[PDB]
RNA sequence: GAAAUUGGGCGCAAUAGAUAUAGUACCGCAAGGGAAAGAUGAAAAAUACCAAGCAUAAUAUAGCAAGGACUAACCCCUAUACCUUCUGAUGAAUUAACUAGAAAUAACUUUGCAAGGAGAGCCAAAGCUAAGACCCCCGAAACCAGACGA
């Protein structure tokens, strides 16, 4: 028994860094964890991607309805998202037909159709709203966000960028993240 | 040595340049002992420069959660979902400056 | 024995053969040196590292100006296995203080008192 | 100050804030790590490795420097030789105006060690004072001086301006009673009786030249009328002025205090002085 | 550190117990040559460079070093505002929370120095109400001392502990150098 | 020498050189030269001359010498009519 | 033991960490490992050069073999490069030979044009006019 | 035992000791003991024009 | 009783007008402190109405009226770092906690 | 692998003891309380080093003469033995001389 | 190497600290040498993760076993193991634990005071006082004294 404690304590939470490689837990969503301001955050999430947006659209633009749901669920023990991801689906999609059918005047407009439920596909956009932190802000039912979920709060997203600043600013947004994949 | 690393191709996350610029810093989390001699030039860091910084880039939320610590730390998260957590153990505010301006820079 | 070595002074007298290989006059010749260190001076003896020190060419291919003088050119002729001379021929005159900063010495061996960077 | 000022801003003086002052502290040296040990400062495997290197002075069997050289006295007698402090005039006039050394009284050793002019210490052979002429012009004082020796130009200097020499002298034990009398009336002993000079010593102090104590008191004005012819100066007569009573006053061979007599016991605790009326001891102490 | 004495020793190669012969002969078999199954190589041998005996770290600093440290710490803690100065220390009531409120209303700190004259005459009160407290700590005047102002945060002194205080350190300053020790008797010092 | 004595653990003087220097208090150790009452009958006068001399050390010698006494023999030692005394105390020295 | 060393699993282990990817017991063992990660981070640092050096004749090896391609020797591609002031380098070529073999094959075009030049202007030898590619733009 | 601005007596003693030199002294300030300490024995000097200045 | 002080805009008459009750001339603000009956009475008597009471480390320091008078005009205010930063008007994505 | 799984209990340690808080008084006795007694009678230890500091050598000698009559009998004898080792290891070994 | 004379723990905590759980087991004819080791819990009237070593999981041309790398483990290229002793053979299976620089004369650095310093003794022609900072581990044949042994 060497007397001593601060090579007990390293010791002690490198044991701990063993047991969470050997028996990680399950990953829990970024709101049920320290260091979270829900608001404070919504308005980084506005000036991160440099524009404005009217915050409450916004905070509605990140509200599911399967949340909703869940939580009148655990209240017997909030506007929805479909009109804003809608309109941003809506939109997205005629403005992205507008840039490729700009830019490649020769393509069949089966193939532009085909470009642009690429770059509205869930897999694009799922992996846009992974990085751009859309995933920690979704109010959904269930951790991880499930990919049709957060295809739907990315395109509400964009609906609340639309009403919020008008056609041009979200033709320039929908370039710059959705385009550039 | 590098066989002993893993290694890496140069990468953006998500085409960071061509578009837009966009920060890749989403959260600083200080802890500072209020009593403490290791978190001393984190306190004069709170006190002078963390406000000053935390208005040159509005992208990045910052939180000072001033608990006893015996060691004061610095947690960087990213857009991406990774976490850099780095020590601002016994350093002056100047060096605690460079560190966050350089997590800052970073992705 | 390995000695000091002195080298007689026909060595050091020049024939208008030279005169017309190399660019020099007898008469008027010129003020400053140019001199490379271009051979190092390990495997030399402790003198020539010595002038070498003194000369200011502990590091290699860097120029160092020198007079012309029999002094120096004493000095030089200890380490002339070592060095490279050329003169330093300036073609416009020497830097005045407004062209103190704007010159360069060329490969050629002259020293220009403006140096752009653009095309003739 | 600024600094005390500086010390309201900052944060109180704990165990936890003390530093030493830079430069205090050198690092202490010890063989650990690439530099400080892999041969630890010894070398390479010899006898200084070891750490059996041979006695200071052994030269490695040529015949050492301190024993090739022959043996000569010069520290024959070394602990028999009598040392004397000196005080020079120019220090004694330096106790005289910083009042530290009263010439109003009569300066005894007592008065010297008192004002902490002369540090005269009894082990190691001190055998008291010696006049100094170091000073002697630009000395500007009237005073009474007890000093073992004096040299020809001190007592002319002290004589010059209205002064009295005179030399005792002391036993080791006398005179370590003398320096600090205060440590031996803590010791219980009753005062003894100054030893007279040995043999080397006696035709100094009977002479009036330099000033004996055990000297005629009717050779003195010859010899005070000799330096004041020698050194040019007119010889005042102590007789004249005020301090005249004081200036004469000596203690006799056989009394070391000046105002006491061997045999007193001192008491400093009740202040008294026991004092003895047998008469074999007043034989044995007034001898 | 003058106060302090350690008391760890340990056993050298000679004191501790047997291993007196050699184990095994010098070179017939393949061991390493050993002379003794004590020595500082062996599991149950000496310590070669251990603690030895009852060291004493004793030393005296000067003495105008040791006075001129009370003084110092008396500037810096007026200097930091903890010095406070009472007429007397007489208390209303001899409960440790009426000391222990006074204390805390003032806003002196955690822990209180109080320092009274001598010990003979130190008023009941305080000292059946600081007798019981840890951080309040009576003192007499001559108990005082660096670590324990330092070691205290608010340091109380009365008027009469001033005046010895100023007494006694400013009799460092101009005094001479001692003939023989200053508990001896002088013409002037007690 | 010996460094700690088993009586007093104190340092001890070699007393070979007390016996054969002299120590000036400015640092300076005097000596007699070697062999200055040997085989005067075949020496040169001059040679005479120069071993009846009071030969100063060297550095060496003097740093050695030093260690090799005590600070009873370093001290300061007002004698009666020495006659070394007046060369105690460097004059003028420009180091 | 008064104070003896608590703090040694982590001297080890910043040892052998590197070395866990190594075969036979100096993956294991510290006293192995000691030596074999030492002599791992000599190699490590001299092969700094080695990689820079083994970089540069790989370039010369793709420049060599690309201008075989069109006739040219490597020193005769590199020399008339360097006559035309085109100051490319060894990796620029390099690639332009894997990924862009019409510039590459205009280069080799330029520089077997001023090798000629170099040869018709060094045997028909006096004052003549110049080569149009041989000409230099001269820098003041 | 310099009780003060050691600064303005460093700058006083530079300009007094620099006629007897030619070049100012080399001195050094220790502002927390409060001594100054200079190059070259300037004792009687110094005490000379300390006892004019009036200290 | 809290360490907070806000000085007075009458402060100058108040001041004034103590100096006077303790004593009185025109240019009174040069007037010395030396009697230390006259500063114990003045200081007392501030101490008494601010609230405000001059420390140890700063009474010899006055020894004017003028020095008390740009002492007593000093803002002494004294709350928590927790009310100093959460009051110094961050930004909204300056986030403070004090888990104590 | 020899460094502990659980970390040790505690250690409470009460700075405002009877000892702590009182550690250092009366080591000013001398120089303000009339120099009737030194701080060095303040210590308290063994008879040989009560106000005195010496090395190992000097540490042996003062308490064989000190206190080396009433020592044990082997204890007497390892001292002896050990003022012969460290008499022949100062004075004959070491580095500078 | 005198003398006169003077006057509880900034310990250890199971390879540590005692040899000691025991002068026991064992070894020796004897004197004599001399070990090792234990860990639950409030209650037993409640029966994790980590050394080396292996196993899960044998191997694939080539070579101090790595490094540069690489899409890729190997293949390509580079690379005469470490300590110590010599100007340039020794020792080590491996892990864990233990295991080797000890003295303050003089000088220096930092304070205090300063023609004086020091809490007597001691030094002093700027000194003196205080502190800091310098001096290893193992290994013979032997010699002597006293026992135990035919
Ligand atoms: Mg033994
Ligand atoms: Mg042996
Ligand atoms: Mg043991
Ligand atoms: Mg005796
Ligand atoms: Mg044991
Ligand atoms: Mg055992
Ligand atoms: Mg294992
Ligand atoms: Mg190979
Ligand atoms: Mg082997
Ligand atoms: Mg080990
Ligand atoms: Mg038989």
């Amino acid at each position: 028994v060497k007397k001593g404690f601060r090579a007990a304590f390293r010791f002690q939470k490198e044991l701990e860094r063993q047991r969470l490689l050997r028996c990680p837990p399950p990953p829990v969503r970024r709101s049920e964890k320290p260091n979270w301001d829900y608001h404070a955050e919504i308005q980084a999430f506005g000036h991160r991607l440099q524009e404005n947006f009217s915050l409450d659209l916004l905070k509605t633009a990140f509200v599911n309805s399967c949340y909703i749901k869940s939580e009148e669920a655990k209240r017997q023990q909030l506007k929805s998202n479909q009109e804003l991801s809608e309109q941003g689906t809506s939109f997205s999609q005629t403005c992205l037909t507008q840039f490729l059918e700009d830019e490649y005047p020769d393509m069949p407009t089966e193939g532009i159709k085909n470009l642009v439920d690429f770059l509205t596909g869930e897999e694009v956009v799922c992996h846009v709203a992974r990085n751009l932190a859309v995933e920690q802000l979704t109010l959904s039912e269930e951790f991880p966000v499930p990919p049709a979920v957060l295809q739907q709060t990315f395109f509400a997203v964009i609906g609340a960028l639309l009403q919020s600043s008008g056609p041009e600013r979200t033709a320039l947004f929908i370039r710059d993240f959705l385009i550039t994949q | 040595t590098a066989r002993g690393t893993p290694s890496r191709f140069l990468a953006s996350v998500l085409h960071n340049g061509l578009g837009r610029y966009v920060q890749q810093l989403q959260r600083l989390s200080f802890s500072v002992s209020r009593d403490g001699a290791s978190s001393r030039g984190a306190r004069e860091f709170v006190e002078r420069e963390v406000i000053d910084f935390a208005r040159r880039n509005p992208g990045v939320v910052i939180y000072v959660n001033s608990r006893p610590c015996c060691v004061p730390r610095v947690v960087a998260e990213y857009l991406n979902g990774a976490v850099r957590e780095e020590s601002i153990h016994c350093k002056s505010v100047e060096e605690i400056s460079t560190l966050v301006q350089k997590l800052a820079d970073q992705s | 024995k390995f000695t000091r070595s002195r080298i007689p002074e026909k060595v050091f007298q020049a024939s208008p053969e030279d005169h017309e290989k190399y660019g020099g006059d007898p008469q008027n010749p010129h003020k400053l040196h140019i001199v490379t260190r271009i051979k190092s001076t390990r495997r030399r003896p402790y003198w020539e590292k010595d002038i070498i020190k003194m000369l200011g060419l502990e590091k290699a291919h860097t120029p160092q100006v020198h007079k012309n003088i029999p002094s120096v050119n004493a000095k030089l002729k200890v380490v002339k296995h070592l060095i490279r001379i050329k003169p330093l021929k300036l073609p416009q005159g020497l830097p005045a203080e407004e062209n103190m900063s704007n010159t360069c010495l060329k490969s050629t061996g002259e020293l220009v008192v403006q140096w752009h960077l653009k095309p003739v | 100050a600024r600094a005390l000022d500086l010390l309201r801003g900052l944060p109180r003086v704990s165990l936890a804030n003390l530093k030493p002052n830079p430069g205090s502290k050198k690092p202490e040296r010890r063989p650990r790590g690439r530099r400080r040990g892999r041969k630890c400062g010894r070398g390479h495997k010899g006898e200084r490795q070891r750490g059996t290197r041979p006695r200071l002075g052994f030269e490695g069997g040529q015949t050492p420097f301190y024993i090739r050289i022959p043996k000569y006295g010069f520290n024959e007698g070394h602990s028999f030789r009598r040392q004397y402090k000196p005080l020079s005039l120019n220090r004694l006039q330096y106790l005289i105006d910083l009042g530290r050394v009263d010439p109003s009284q009569p300066i005894d050793l007592t008065q010297l060690v008192n004002g902490r002019g002369v540090t005269i210490q009894p082990l190691k052979r001190d055998y008291g004072v010696q006049l100094v002429e170091e000073g002697a012009d630009t000395f500007t004082a009237k005073v009474n001086i007890e000093v073992q020796l004096a040299s020809e130009l001190a007592i002319a200097a002290i004589e010059k301006n209205g002064g009295v020499v005179t030399t005792a002298f002391y036993d080791p034990r006398s005179l370590d009673i003398v320096c600090k009398p205060v440590p031996f009336f803590l010791r219980g002993q009753p005062i003894p009786k100054r030893m007279l000079p040995p043999e080397e010593l006696v035709p100094y102090y009977t002479d009036a030249k330099n000033r004996g104590y055990l000297a005629d008191p009717a050779k003195f004005p010859e010899a005070r009328l000799e330096l004041a012819r020698k050194y040019g100066y007119i010889l005042p007569d102590i007789t004249k002025d005020e301090l005249f009573k004081m200036l004469c006053t000596r203690k006799d061979p056989r009394q070391i205090f000046f105002g006491l007599a061997p045999g007193w016991v001192v008491n400093m605790a009740d202040k008294k002085i026991l004092k003895p009326t047998d008469e074999n001891l007043l034989k044995y102490y007034t001898s | 550190n003058f106060k302090r004495i350690s008391y760890a020793k340990t056993k050298t190669r000679a004191e501790v117990r047997g291993g007196g012969r050699k184990p095994w002969p010098q070179k017939g078999t393949g061991r390493a040559r050993h002379g003794s199954i004590r020595s500082p190589l062996w599991r149950g041998g000496g310590v070669a460079h251990g603690p030895r005996g009852p060291t004493s770290y004793y030393y005296m600093l000067p003495m105008k070093v040791r006075a001129l440290g009370l003084k110092v710490a008396l500037t810096v803690k007026l200097a930091q505002d903890d010095l406070h100065i009472m007429d007397s220390l007489e208390l209303p009531t001899g409960d440790p929370q009426y000391l222990t409120e006074l204390a805390h209303y003032r806003r002196w700190g955690d822990s209180v120095l109080l320092v009274d004259l001598t010990h003979e005459e130190m008023p009941q009160s305080i000292v059946e109400a600081t007798s019981r407290l840890k951080t309040f700590n009576l003192i007499p005047a001559v108990g005082l001392n660096v670590h324990s102002m330092l070691k205290h945060q608010t340091l109380v002194l009365t008027l009469p502990t001033v005046a010895f205080l100023e007494d006694k350190l400013l009799w460092q300053d101009s005094r001479y150098r001692p003939l023989y020790p200053f508990s001896l008797p002088y013409s002037d010092f007690p | 020498l010996t460094y700690f004595s088993a009586r007093k653990g104190k340092r001890k003087t070699v007393k070979a050189v007390i016996d054969r220097f002299l120590r000036l208090h400015c640092g300076l150790w005097v000596r007699r030269k070697a062999g200055y009452k040997k085989k005067l009958w075949k020496k040169t006068p001059a040679r005479k001359k120069r071993l009846r001399e009071f030969v100063f050390c060297n550095k060496t010698q003097s740093k050695l010498l030093d260690k090799m006494t005590t600070s009873f023999w370093k001290r300061r030692n007002w004698y009666v009519d020495d006659p070394y005394q007046k060369y105690h105390d460097r004059t003028n020295l420009k180091v | 033991l008064r104070n003896r060393v608590t703090d040694r699993y982590f001297r080890i282990q910043e040892v052998l960490k590197h070395a866990r990817h190594f075969r036979g017991r100096k993956n294991r063992c510290y006293r192995l490992a000691v030596r074999t990660v030492i002599r791992a981070f000599v190699k490590c640092t001299k092969a700094r050069y080695l990689k820079k050096k083994n970089m540069r004749t790989l370039w010369i090896n793709r420049i060599t073999a690309a201008s075989q391609e069109h006739g040219l020797k490597y020193p005769a591609l590199i020399g008339n490069l360097v006559k035309c002031q085109v100051e490319l380098n060894r990796k620029v070529l390099a690639d332009l030979a894997i990924y862009e073999p019409k510039t590459f094959k205009s280069l080799a075009a330029l520089a077997s044009r001023r090798r000629h030049e170099g040869f018709a202007a060094a045997l028909g030898d006096g004052k003549e006019p110049e080569g149009i590619f041989s000409r230099v733009v001269q820098y003041h | 035992k310099v009780e003060g601005d050691i600064w303005a007596l460093q700058k006083d003693v530079e300009d007094f000791l620099s006629p007897l030199l030619g070049k100012t002294p080399v001195t050094q300030v220790n502002e927390v003991t409060g001594t100054l300490r200079i190059k070259g024995y300037f004792d009687q000097e110094l005490k000379a024009w300390l006892l004019e200045k009036g200290f | 009783r809290s360490r907070a002080y806000t000085p007075p805009e009458d402060l100058q008459s108040r001041l004034e007008s103590y100096v006077k009750e303790v004593f009185l001339p025109s240019n009174w603000q040069d007037i010395s402190l030396e009697d230390s009956r006259l500063k114990f009475n003045l200081l007392a008597h501030l101490a008494d109405d601010l609230g405000h009471v001059v420390p140890n480390s700063r009474l010899h320091q006055m020894c004017r009226v003028r020095d008390v008078l740009d002492f007593y005009n000093v803002p002494i205010q004294d709350r928590s770092k927790f009310d100093e930063l959460s009051a110094s008007n961050l930004p909204p994505n300056l986030k403070i906690t004090w888990s104590y | 692998i020899g460094i502990r799984l659980t970390l040790p209990p505690p250690k409470v340690v009460d700075r405002w003891n009877e000892k702590r808080a009182m550690f250092g008084v009366y080591d000013n006795i001398g120089i303000l309380g009339n120099f009737e007694k030194h701080p060095k009678e303040l210590i308290r230890g063994p008879i040989w080093l009560r106000g005195w500091k010496g090395n190992e050598l000097q540490r042996c000698i003062r308490k064989r003469k000190m206190v080396g009559s009433r020592m044990f009998a082997d204890d007497l004898h390892n001292l002896n033995k050990r003022i012969r080792y460290l008499y022949k290891h100062f004075n004959r070994h070491g580095k500078f001389r």
